[PDB]
Order: C-alpha cells, then structure tokens, then sequence
C-alpha cells in the first residue's frame, strides 16, 4: 500500500499547571476550596497535554480522539486568559515534521509563548495522526474504505485550516512544516488520497465503469495538482514527489480503462483500442518511470489481455477507425471529496474543564 | 448516474 501519511511533530514536555495556578489565584482571592479548584482543573490540563503530545505513539483512534479534545481544550482557554496582550509566560517547543536539520548542529526548532502556535502544531498532529490511520486501513474492506475516506477528508481539512491560520496565530515565520505552502500541499495530498479511496469503494461494489471513470479522472487532476506543487520544492520527504507523479498517471490510466469499458459496450470498438492505448502508454511509463515506488504489473496485463483481444476482433471482424485521442470527448469528472471544516468541538463527548470560568 | 453519485456519498456520511 503505496499512502502518504504525515510524520507526527515532536515537543518537549512543559509544566501547563503552574503558569496557570498563579494567573488563577491573582483574580480569584478565596484560597479555599471553589475558586482553588480550577486549580484542580488546570492539572488536569497539564495530564492532558502530557497524554495528547507526550505518549509513545499509538496509531488509533484513541489516541487521535486525546489529540483532538486537547486541540478542543485549548480553543476554549484562549478567551479565558486574555492572551492577545501577553501576561502569562508559557513557552511551547515544537521540532520541524520534516527538517532533519543540519546534523552539523541542531534541527529546527521553534519555541513561542503562544496558544495560537501550540493549537497550530497540535492541530497538525491531528492532521498527520489521521493521515497515518487513514493509510494503515484495509481497503479490501468496506469498513476500511469508509475509516480512510473520513480520515483523509478530515485531515485535508485540518491542513487547511493551519493554512489559513498559522501566520495570524503566530508572532514570528513558521517552521517550513507548518508554513502556508507545505501544508496547503498536504490538504491536497489528503484530499487525492480520499478521491482515491472512493474509486476503490466504487470499484470494490462493482459500479458503473462510467462512474468508475469520473472518479478517476477527478483523482488524476487533484495528485497533478499536488505534485506540480512539489516539482519546485524539496519540503516534504522524497518518496513524496515520485508516489504523487504516479498516482496522477495510474489514475488518468484507470480513467481511460474504465471509459474503455462503457465504449466496448456501446460498440465503439476503435474508441476502446484508443482508450487502452492510451491506458497502456500512462501505465509503461509508471512502470519504467516509479517501479521503485509502485507496482503495476497486473494493472498492464489486465489492459494488455484487453487491447490484444480488442484488436484481433476489430482487425478481423469490425474494422473500426482507430481514433486519435484528440478527437476523443472529454471523460468527465466526479468529486466525491472535501475538506472537513474545523469547528471546534472537533472531539467526542467535549467538555470544557474551565466551563465555570 | 447523478443518484449512484448521491449514496456514494451518503455511505461517507
């Protein structure tokens, strides 16, 4: 299984509690019991960052929820402490996703005291933590395809709203890994990624080759996309490009094969020998291109069986005119796909430790 | 067609 997941951000541990317990007892006199026990709260905040950011990492949906009710936690302490002008030192330390960094000394960090940069790359954990459940899922199974179709389409939009977000929610220039660009790029890798998994649902419950196609032809533009967003950079790590570049040609040749089918049946015989030429000069190309990243053997053989079936009777019996793909109509295109928009509260059964406040 | 789209759809949900 040849998926794009997203590697998790790295961040050093940071006592929450204390910085908070100060700022609490400054406008709440009463030490004694009611207004000492968002106190109580508060530590349960630190345990919850702990458990969210801190735990070896799990690849399930337990630990996603956690990630998620921390990122819904941390929406609902912004107004609370009044953090636009800054009274509470808290700094918070989170590593690059993607910069190695020099092994010549350091990687790249970035430490800010700020809910806004903390939200930002918690909220990027939950984007790549649903990339990494979404791929691990089997799509032999129907449960697996609809998992992954709902991981993929979250996390797009997860990444997206890092896009939108990140430069206002910061005081300084992000890291490259949460910067606009990059994680524009990973919402539409995500978004591919959940295309694609409809055309395997649609494939897998045998639909109607000309849906199939539609399907495909949408997948093929949304990786295109992608990787010509990649062509010029070198943010995301390398398989990244190359599995992209394939993708868009294995998809534009599921394209063609499929429309080859609904052709065939109509009797549009040359119409189906072009489609499946086309099919097959996409697909040696991936083969002789990407064999290091995909393998595409039996997808040849099946378009190779049908061209050479296709031509024996057309030469022998029908004598279609072969068209030029030029002269082919468009296959059209069908999105089944977008970016789940964040509106907190974005985790299960949500509540606010600080609602009294 | 346009209804095989509709619960494609609808089976994300």
């Amino acid at each position: 299984a040849t998926f794009i997941s997203v590697q998790l951000k790295k961040t050093s541990e940071v006592d929450l509690a204390k910085p908070l317990v100060k700022f609490i007892q400054q406008t709440y006199p009463s030490g004694g019991e009611e207004q000492a026990q968002y106190c109580r709260a508060a530590e349960e905040l630190s345990k919850l960052r702990r458990a969210a950011v801190g735990r070896p990492l799990d690849k399930h949906e337990g630990a996603l929820e956690t990630l998620l009710r921390y990122y819904d936690q941390i929406c609902s302490i912004e107004p609370k402490f009044p953090f636009s002008e800054n009274q509470i030192c808290l700094t918070f330390t989170w590593k690059d996703a993607f910069d190695k960094g020099s092994l010549f000394g350091g990687s790249v960090k970035l430490a800010l005291a700020s809910l806004g940069y903390e939200k930002s790359c918690v909220l990027f954990n939950c984007a790549a933590l649903a990339s990494q459940i979404a791929a691990e899922q089997n799509l032999d199974n129907d449960e697996g395809l609809k998992i992954a179709a709902k991981h993929y389409q979250f996390a797009s939009g997860a990444f997206l709203h890092i896009k939108e977000t990140v430069l206002s929610a910061l005081s300084r220039e992000p890291t490259v890994d949460i910067s606009p660009d990059t994680v524009g790029t990973l919402s539409l890798i995500m978004l591919a990624q959940a295309q694609e998994v409809f055309f395997l649902k649609a494939t897998r419950d045998k639909m109607k080759d000309a849906i199939i196609a539609k399907l495909a032809n949408q997948a093929a533009d949304y990786f295109g996309d992608a990787f010509k967003q990649c062509q010029y950079k070198d943010t995301l790590p390398k398989e990244v490009f190359p599995v992209l570049a394939a993708k868009h040609c294995i998809m534009q040749a599921n394209a063609e094969y499929h429309q080859s089918i609904l052709a065939k049946q109509q009797k549009k015989f040359g119409e189906e020998i072009a489609r499946l030429q086309h099919a097959a000069e996409l697909i040696k190309t991936v083969a002789s291109r990407y064999d290091e990243y995909v393998n595409v053997k039996d997808f040849s053989d099946k378009i190779n069986r049908a061209l050479a079936a296709a031509k024996k009777d057309n030469d022998f019996i029908y004598h279609d005119r072969v068209p030029d793909l030029k002269d082919l109509d468009p296959i059209g295109k069908a999105t089944l796909v977008k970016s789940t928009p964040v509106n907190v509260p974005i985790s299960q059964k949500f509540t606010d430790l600080f609602e009294k406040m | 067609e346009d209804d095989d789209i509709k619960q494609l759809a609808a089976w994300a949900t």
